């Protein structure tokens, strides 16, 4: 919601404002933009543009980059590390703060479907918290654990325009 | 007597103010003759209503005189020019498409020259609504605008331009020809490739192939080889081509594009492990051409449609047995393919790794869904207005005398 218009504002603000290699605070909002949309290829992309003054003169920008190129992998755990390696107030945090969630939906999302049954400790992998944390939600939601073995189980006005225009 | 270029000045205010603008495209044409610095002074009083049309054949010397834009002080003549597009508007621009174009191409080879093309294309894009009816009508401003999102990687600006399909040219006056044409389809295919629109970027590709020519291009390679390339990922051999091709693309282009049809043919066997000795074999070509990367999707296509027939013909089958056939070489690999495949929407299937089984469901749709009903509804929308565009163009041919 919030964040559509946010990059929208940002997007103009990029080809408008510099000379042609803009500030890196601005470039940074964007990049990490690009990432809760899932439109990892302009992400790359942006980041390639960037050049190594860029690199050197911020780090935080390289950060958000490093989320992404495990995205491209698309490996779990890895993901969640990379979250919690950097923060940047305020410039970084609310737009973070929605990366994060938007990638356990994924996961979830991407289980549910994918696997009739899943391991738990690979479950406890994707979603990112451990096994006793996991084991206790999935049960309220109404999907079926197995204990023993310790496996996880997902669960008229269009007609008259078409006869106007067929009779003519 | 006096200077040309002083002179010049005051009278285009008057055919500005008047109905006679056929006039006025003579007098930005000619601009003074012999021209220097001179113009840089008549632009302090040049305003008495906007600026005027004047202000654009200044504009067009100075840049086209392929040295100095205008001395080191090159970033106010562009401050300059984005005032023109934006606040003068222009309503008399139909006129103006010779001159508007030759200094939009010109503009383009310039920010190519600096530091990033990046600041170019926030005023390039406006600069081509401008021309255009409000239903967008394509011209060669279009195909720079893709050229400089393709060095400055920001493909986001152009895709409102390209996503939408049109009929007829802007015209009136020059300022078009068919390389123009063939440029701007040939990248904006490689654009959507590369958002992995691979529906769009079929379409784009074929246009690139559907023109007429007599005569041979670098752009006509180009966009024979990204098609085979294209064609390989979202069909299992290459897509058709209509009767209405070009007769070049046949006889000069197929000898010129031998490894391509060495790579559908590899691919056609239905074996990866060919068609990766092949891309090594071909390397250099790839390089020159410069289709690089693009090869190598050609390859993950084909694993993906190796695993895709297995889904044909199996309802369970082992991850090991996947494995071994698709040559993945590691079960493990077998459930991340068809993982990443889920995501995309690819596949319906779903994984139990208690039997270390594949199972495929495949069933999106009975039919039957009222979901099914609106999107047949909205197809049928789309039909409607399709052959009214056709009403209009052969009633058109119709007030025309026929030969």
């Amino acid at each position: 919601f919030s964040f559509k218009k946010l990059l929208d504002q940002c997007e103009n603000q990029e080809l408008e404002a510099p000379g042609g290699i803009a500030t890196p605070p601005v470039y940074g909002q964007l990049l990490a933009l690009y990432l809760l949309h899932n439109d990892m290829n302009n992400a790359r992309y942006l980041w390639k543009r960037i050049p190594p003054a860029i690199k050197s003169a911020n780090s935080e920008l390289g950060g958000i980059w490093s989320v992404g190129q495990r995205i491209w992998q698309r490996d779990f755990p890895g993901i969640y590390t990379t979250i919690n390696a950097h923060q940047w107030s305020e410039t970084v945090q609310p737009i973070m703060e929605a990366l994060r969630d938007a990638t356990r939906r994924r996961a979830f999302a991407l289980v549910s479907q994918a696997y009739t049954s899943i391991i738990a400790d690979d479950f406890a992998a994707f979603v990112g918290l451990p096994v006793e944390e996991a084991v206790k939600g999935i049960l309220e939601q109404g999907w079926q654990a197995d204990s023993t073995t310790r496996m996880v189980l997902p669960r008229l006005a269009r007609l008259t325009d078409y006869v106007a225009f067929l009779e003519n | 007597m006096a200077s040309a270029l002083e002179q010049f000045v005051n009278s285009v205010r008057q055919l500005s103010a008047q109905g006679q603008m056929t006039q006025l495209c003579e007098l930005i044409n000619k601009s003074g003759e012999l021209l220097a610095k001179n113009l840089s002074h008549l632009d302090t009083v040049l305003g008495a209503l906007d600026v005027q049309e004047h202000s654009l054949g200044v504009l067009a010397v100075l840049f086209v005189k392929f040295s100095m834009p205008s001395v080191p002080d090159f970033e106010t003549l562009f401050s300059q020019v984005q005032l023109f597009i934006s606040t003068c508007n222009g309503e008399h621009i139909r006129y103006a498409t010779d001159t508007f174009a030759g200094l939009c191409h010109q503009l383009t080879n310039a920010l190519v020259e600096r530091k990033q093309p990046l600041r170019g294309i926030g005023i390039l894009k406006q600069a081509i609504d401008k021309m255009q009816m409000n239903t967008n009508q394509l011209t060669s401003i279009h195909a720079d605008l893709c050229q400089l999102c393709l060095l400055a990687k920001c493909f986001k600006p152009a895709l409102p331009y390209l996503d939408v399909d049109m009929m007829d040219i802007c015209k009136e006056n020059g300022a078009y020809d068919a390389k123009h044409f063939l440029c701007y389809y040939y990248y904006g295919g490689m654009i959507y490739t590369g958002l992995k629109n691979f529906e769009r970027a079929l379409y784009f590709y074929e246009q690139a192939i559907t023109t007429p020519a007599m005569a041979v291009s670098h752009i006509m390679l180009e966009s024979y080889k990204k098609y085979i390339l294209v064609s390989l990922i979202l069909l299992g051999k290459v897509q058709q081509l209509p009767k209405y091709t070009s007769q070049i693309v046949g006889r000069f282009i197929k000898p010129l594009s031998n490894a391509y049809h060495e790579l559908a043919q590899v691919y056609s066997t239905n074996n990866p492990s060919e068609l990766r000795n092949l891309v090594n074999k071909h390397s250099e070509t790839f390089t020159r051409d410069n289709n690089m990367g693009l090869v190598k999707q050609c390859l993950s296509s084909l694993y993906k449609k190796n695993i895709q027939r297995l889904t044909k013909t199996f309802l369970t089958l082992s991850l090991q047995d996947m494995a071994s056939r698709v040559q993945l070489s590691g079960p493990q690999e077998a459930e991340k393919y068809v993982l990443h495949m889920i995501e995309d929407g690819e596949i319906f299937a779903s994984i139990n790794q208690k039997d270390g089984m594949v199972s495929f469901h495949d069933n999106p749709e009975k039919y039957n869904n009222p979901a099914m009903l609106h999107n047949i509804d909205q197809e049928m929308l789309k039909c409607i207005e399709l052959d009214e565009r056709l009403k209009a163009m052969d009633q058109e041919i119709t007030v025309n005398p026929q030969f």
